């Protein structure tokens, strides 16, 4: 599987652009994609949501009216039309695919990037900002507002690492389960509005920022992120 | 063709049989140490039903 | 004298009503017989129902009464179902005779899109154009008395040109184009029969002119008086006025017992309400 | 030559039958005298799964008593969450005549066979979020009738050529074929430590094989005509069988032979498929008049019926926390008794 | 004059 | 429903909508089951039917907006009792029976008894069978010097190379048919016959058209 992002540059205040998305070795006509953009150094925001069909369409309420998502499932691509960008949205806006069904790891595969240049809400708070650390365990925090368990027993809390210089990927959805491809040592466990992620025998390739998500409401509010630095 | 049936005969011939009452008894007793756990033969009530 | 109208009137009634009553039963708490033609049987059940227990009484009791001592909503509401209940009816017969032409001349070609989610949206859009239809009898069926008391509850059209517009609108849209619709289907049918046990295929051909020959003869009189009265006036009514037009509407309602027997209470169907 | 060996094998026949013979004390009707019965079991159907457009002729139930795959004739294996009646998964087949279906334990992969000869193996936890055959076993004459996961690399089939086999899903050929039976074979299940598995045939009689040898241990053999289905007890030492002539029987692994009989007068119908129940007690037999039945498997005294089915019922799972009981049946409607 | 009749 | 329950609900909905997509589009076309005896030579006869602009096996066949599937079971070692229900659907069987076969041990009353099998099982009751008698040629010509009638019993007809081999052995496949309530839509089928995708294109036209008849109450 691959996605590649094309769009960006500069662009003056208040113009207007096209992001375009070619995805290459999946199913794109079953996946629900999503848009998360990035400022230079902040964390995560989600901004546009597409499902599957084009049947379902969420936005963020600071891009609301000004955005429009779209897909083209012939041709293999997402595009985001965006119009009169302000002096807000100098943002790398990666590209995340999702598929929900009973079982799924949504989130898992987000591709790369493009860095434009444009010259309620549940409040999640990773309390840590820096911690110091290779071979000895680490533990980080995170802090949600209200109760994210739901009636029928899952608890919707996503925990994503991303590397200097690399795209965020998917270490444990539902705060429970490990995904596929991650390296035993990391772990994830808690109670309802305090979770915790335990790594144990850190390893080079590994520093970078912790980000914890929540999928309950849909505005889909990210964290504040924790950096491991040596 | 024709040795293969009465090897595997004389192959269950020489095969260790016990009494049926003791196969019974531990029949029934499987039935019984394990009956309280059985959502079928008495249900549970609607707060662990998940249907 | 007169023994024999109410006579009549109250066999066709009885045997109208039972028979429509179990035949919807049947259709209804049977759960197997779910074809593309039970649908429009049990429509046309339905509506031949509606037809009796609507239109028989309102129509026998004022018309010896010599008057309407029942209210204009009773007066306004008999009309519209009156005119809602001969038009899906008629709808309906066509609507079947459509169905039998497609089913019978091109199978193959019928296979494709014959199937029971089309004849629930047929009877819908029956039902909906027939309601639309009808909409402007209770417009105006005011019951104005002319002398002291007599009532006389009528169609009172508001000008000329629509008494006797929409009286022609009814007679061909109405028994002229579903009249010629249902002959040459069953004409075309019959023909793609003789085509390719030699009774089996007569006696069905024999069947299929029965219905015709039967619509025709008893929805003939009524829509011809109603074209009489509506461009001649006051003759019709100096006419026909007592006696006669009761066996015409009684020769209308015929209809009512025919169709089931015609159509359900024959082709040995009657072993599944026996067994219901 | 032949005459020698005929003979050895009547005398030999003859022995082994006088030997089962020998060690019968007493029967089960007895020995369960001072039992309370367990009454009138009435079952309501929680669920009702549709979506399928033609027969239904296999089901299996995942390991975490929630989803359920199942086989229909149109083509069509459909994955259900059975606690909110979605669809997970609609996988098309290549060839539409399909006759049994299986769900791995580990949940995985799926199966299916049937008249093509052919067992694919479907894997549903892949990457680009498809749905495509891992592996088709091949090597089979006759239709496929049944086929159990063991792991996520071996599965064992049984054929209408009278042979069984266990397939190696990596390699992709038989590590070992089971012959010995005569006619077809209709039905197969494995022990609940798979180590052994019984398999039912259209000869009237029923065997155990041992996974690891390789060769047929005993030989049941009490009914009147095929069996179509079979189920282990729980415990691991006796199977119940559903035959052609309406009656249900109960065998013994280590007393070597039959036990109970399952039969009422009014029921004339084949079995079409046998469960059991968590603890045991209760046996879920269906039948060709479109309607379950619930014996008393220690009473033998029917105790129930399961009738919700317009046609004739074709497959019977019990979950594997005994919560539910899923019955399919020909008018494409599967349902979720509790 | 004469009682008149309804259509159907 | 959390926010991920009606993506789930959403993509069951999808699946349904495929389902009945696929479902319409396969309620179109037509299954025919071809049910050859031995040595009865239904090779040649498909690639015949299959050249001129036409385990189980399926051919389809797109006729004017019309999709047959010839279901040939070729190699089934199973006794044909536990698989036939699965073909109780079928438009109509399609026998195909040879004619030269009646000397060779004979072979004919095996296809004989098949065809009496096949036609009494509770599975084809709304289902037409349809006769092929392949090998006519191969009858003509080996008709002569056979004595057909020390063969088969009665044989009233000429000893000579007459008509009768041919009509003989189709009243002989006929009356093997419970009477009065199904028809059998023979023919005579050479080697080199050309008309078999228009005659079995008639007779899935009539089958479907006395269906029609019988369910439609028009009889």
């Amino acid at each position: 599987v691959q996605l590649v992002e094309s769009g960006g540059g500069l662009v003056q205040p208040g113009g207007s652009r096209k992001l375009s998305c070619s995805a290459s070795g999946f199913a794109f006509s079953s996946f629900g994609m999503h848009w998360v953009r990035q400022a230079p150094e902040k964390g995560l925001e989600w901004v546009a949501y597409i499902s599957s069909g084009s049947g379902t369409i969420y936005y963020a309420d600071t891009v609301k009216g000004r955005f429009t998502i779209s897909r083209d499932d012939p041709k293999n691509t997402l595009f985001l039309q965006m119009t009169s960008l302000r002096s807000e949205d100098t943002a790398m806006y990666y590209c995340v695919r999702s598929i929900y069904y009973y079982g799924s790891s949504p989130f898992d595969f987000w591709g790369q990037g493009t860095t434009l240049t444009v010259s309620s809400d549940i409040v999640m708070t990773q309390a840590t900002s820096s911690v110091p650390v290779p071979g000895e365990s680490v533990s980080i925090s995170c802090r949600s507002s209200k109760s994210l368990l739901h009636s029928n027993g899952n608890t919707y809390l996503y925990w994503f690492l991303q590397r200097p210089g690399q795209s965020p990927q998917l270490l444990i959805y539902r705060m429970s389960n490990l995904a596929s491809g991650v390296p035993d040592r990391f772990s994830g466990s808690g109670s309802g509005t305090a979770f915790t992620l335990t790594i144990s025998r850190l390893e080079a390739e590994d520093v970078g920022v912790y980000y914890c998500m929540q999928h309950l409401e849909y505005p889909l509010t990210f964290g504040a992120g924790t950096k491991l630095e040596l | 063709q024709a040795r293969k049936l009465v090897e595997q005969l004389k192959m269950e011939a020489n095969i260790d049989r016990i009494k049926v009452s003791k196969a019974a008894a531990d029949l029934m007793a499987y039935c019984e140490a394990h009956a309280k756990e059985d959502p079928l033969l008495t249900p549970v009530p609607a707060s662990e039903n998940p249907f | 004298e007169l023994a024999i109208r109410i006579t009549l009137y109250a066999v066709i009634f009885l045997m109208s009503v039972g028979g429509n009553m179990l035949i919807i039963v049947v259709l209804g708490l049977s759960r197997r017989l779910r074809t593309v033609t039970n649908a429009f049987l049990l429509s046309l059940a339905v509506s031949d129902l509606l037809l009796a227990v609507a239109c028989m009484p309102f129509t026998l009791l004022p018309n010896l009464m010599g008057t309407f001592i029942f209210g204009t909503v009773i007066c306004k509401a008999v009309s519209y179902l009156m005119g809602v209940s001969v038009s899906v009816s008629t709808l309906s017969l066509v609507a079947i005779a459509l169905e039998r032409y497609s089913a019978i001349c091109r199978p193959l070609q019928a296979r494709v899109w014959q199937t029971r989610s089309h004849a629930a949206r047929v009877i819908v859009a029956t039902w909906l154009l027939s309601g639309l239809l009808m909409v402007p009898y209770p417009v105006y069926t005011v019951v104005q008395p002319v002398g002291p008391r007599v009532l006389q509850c009528v169609h009172r059209w508001p000008s000329a040109r629509v008494r006797q517009t929409w009286s022609v609108l009814l007679l061909l849209l109405l028994f002229f184009i579903p009249g010629v619709v249902m002959a040459v289907a069953y004409g075309l049918i019959s023909r793609e029969l003789y085509l390719g046990k030699l009774l089996a295929k007569k006696r069905v051909v024999r069947m299929l002119l029965v219905i015709v020959v039967l619509f025709f003869l008893c929805w003939l009189p009524v829509y011809s008086a109603n074209t009489w009265r509506a461009f001649d006036g006051p003759g019709a009514h100096r006419a026909l006025s007592g006696a006669p037009i009761s066996f015409i509407h009684l020769l209308s309602y015929a209809s009512a017992c025919v169709n089931p027997l015609v159509y359900c209470f024959m082709h040995r169907r009657f072993r599944q309400a026996c067994l219901e | 030559e032949l005459d020698q060996l005929r003979q050895e094998a009547e005398q030999l026949k003859n022995q082994i039958r006088d030997a089962r013979k020998a060690c019968a004390d007493a029967t089960l009707s007895q020995i369960t005298n001072n039992i309370d019965p367990v009454g009138r079991i009435q079952m309501r159907t929680r669920r009702t799964l549709r979506g399928h457009l033609a027969k239904i002729y296999a089901m299996h139930w995942g390991t975490d008593s929630r989803l359920l795959v199942s086989a229909s004739q149109d083509g069509k294996l459909i994955i259900w969450d059975s606690y909110t009646t979605n669809k997970v998964h609609a996988i098309p087949l290549r060839s539409s005549w399909v006759m049994t279906c299986a769900y791995a334990p580990s949940g995985n992969y799926v199966a299916c066979g049937g008249l093509d000869n052919i067992c694919s193996i479907y894997n549903l936890k892949t990457r680009e979020g498809n749905v495509r055959v891992s592996r088709e076993l091949a090597g089979h004459t006759g239709y496929l009738s049944c086929c159990r996961f063991l792991d996520d690399n071996q599965i064992v089939t049984s054929s209408g050529d009278t042979t069984c086999a266990l397939w190696d899903i990596e390699t992709g050929q038989q590590t070992t074929t089971f012959t010995g039976h005569t006619g077809d074979v209709m039905s197969l299940s494995l022990a609940p430590d798979t180590r052994l598995f019984v398999s039912g045939a259209c000869d009237a009689s029923a065997k155990l094989w041992d996974v690891r040898e390789g060769m047929c241990r005993q030989t049941f053999t009490g009914h009147e005509s095929d069996i179509n289905a079979i189920c282990f007890f729980p415990n691991g030492n006796a199977f119940a069988t559903g035959s052609d002539d309406a009656t249900c029987r109960l065998f013994d692994l280590r007393a070597d032979q039959e036990l109970m009989t399952y039969s009422h007068d009014n029921i004339i119908c084949g079995i079409t498929s046998v469960s059991f129940s968590k603890s045991g007690r209760l046996l879920l037999a269906g039948y060709d008049d479109f309607n379950c039945n619930v014996w008393d498997a220690l009473k033998a005294d029917r105790a129930g019926v399961l009738a919700g089915h317009d046609n004739r019922v074709s497959c019977l799972g019990v979950t594997d926390d005994g919560m539910a009981v899923a019955t399919g049946s020909w008018d494409s409607f599967l349902k979720i008794w509790n | 004059e004469a009682y008149g009749w309804m259509d159907f | 429903l959390s926010a991920e329950d009606k993506a789930a609900v959403e993509r069951s909905k999808m699946i349904d909508r495929n389902l009945r997509e696929d479902g319409e589009k396969a309620r179109r076309e037509l299954k025919l089951l071809l049910l050859g005896t031995g040595e009865s030579g239904k090779s040649t006869f498909i690639k015949q039917m299959r050249i001129i602009h036409g385990g189980i096996i399926e051919y389809p066949f797109d006729l004017q907006s019309v999709i047959f599937r010839m279901v040939d079971v070729g190699g089934q070692r199973s006794e044909r009792r536990k698989w036939i229900h699965c073909f109780e659907n079928v438009t109509s069987i399609m026998f195909l029976v040879a004619l030269s076969e009646y000397d060779q041990v004979n072979r004919m009353e095996e296809s004989k008894a098949l065809f009496r099998t096949i036609i009494t099982y509770p599975w084809f009751q709304n289902s037409s069978v349809i006769l092929f008698l392949n090998k006519k040629d191969l009858l003509e010509e080996k008709i002569m010097y056979s004595h057909l009638v020390d063969y088969f019993p009665e044989y009233d007809g000429p000893q000579r190379d007459a008509q009768a081999a041919r009509e003989f052995i189709l009243k002989m496949f006929v009356d093997l048919n419970p009477d009065s309530d199904k028809i059998i839509y023979s023919h005579f089928t050479c080697a080199t016959d050309t008309e078999n995708i228009r005659f079995v294109f008639a007779a899935v036209k009539d089958t479907i058209l006395q269906l029609n008849l019988k369910e439609y109450n028009l009889v």
